[PDB]
């Protein structure tokens, strides 16, 4: 991906990074994977 | 000491509604032992 | 509450009160915008 | 999940998003999977 | 990790968390999973 606009157009979302720099980008399937509290809470990850 | 009370400050994309405060204490400490032979220490068991 | 000539413990009554409870909640909303959306807009009083 | 207390009460954490949108909620595996360099540091689950 | 430099020295990136605690750590693999949209965009390992 080239610019931040390309992210939003794709629908992928991105957050800022404080200690180290960068724009960490969040995907669609990433979020529920990222939000899981237990092994049953993954969205068909593994 | 850095204190940022909730209100017009501490509003951002993180929280448009300012409802958080902050108080940070930072300092600088360092020591030099000029004459260690003038420092005496005995260890024992009570 | 009819009383005889004698008197005594003949008519005890009671009084009661009631409590009313109310609560306060919080509400709010927000809106964001970019500088480009205010500069290169077809209008000029969009913020207004 | 209705309110920001619901994530907090559940223990799930939430990160403020910059580019566009609201909040991204993070669970403890979702954080721990998130903090993986190579295949070794993913959970037993993945 | 003991100090904030450990994450930087290790190579992982660090995002500050607003609502609850703070400092979630992101690795390159975790980010790439986190940057996934559909089952195709997750890494080989998962």
């Amino acid at each position: 991906y080239s610019d931040v606009d390309a992210i939003l157009a794709d629908g992928k979302q991105a957050v800022a990074v404080k200690h180290g720099g960068g724009l960490v980008v969040v995907g669609e399937l990433g979020a529920q994977v990222l939000a899981a509290k237990d092994v049953s809470e993954l969205p068909d990850g593994v | 000491t850095y204190t940022k009370k909730p209100g017009i400050e501490t509003v951002s994309y993180a929280d448009p509604y300012g409802e958080m405060g902050l108080t940070s204490i930072k300092w600088y400490y360092g020591s030099l032992i000029l004459r260690p032979e003038w420092i005496a220490l005995f260890k024992t068991v009570a | 509450p009819a009383l005889t000539e004698n008197g005594g413990r003949v008519n005890r009554v009671g009084f009661t009160r009631i409590q009313l409870i109310g609560s306060i909640k919080k509400f709010g909303f927000f809106y964001e915008w970019t500088q480009e959306a205010m500069d290169f807009d077809t209008d000029e009083e969009l913020d207004s």
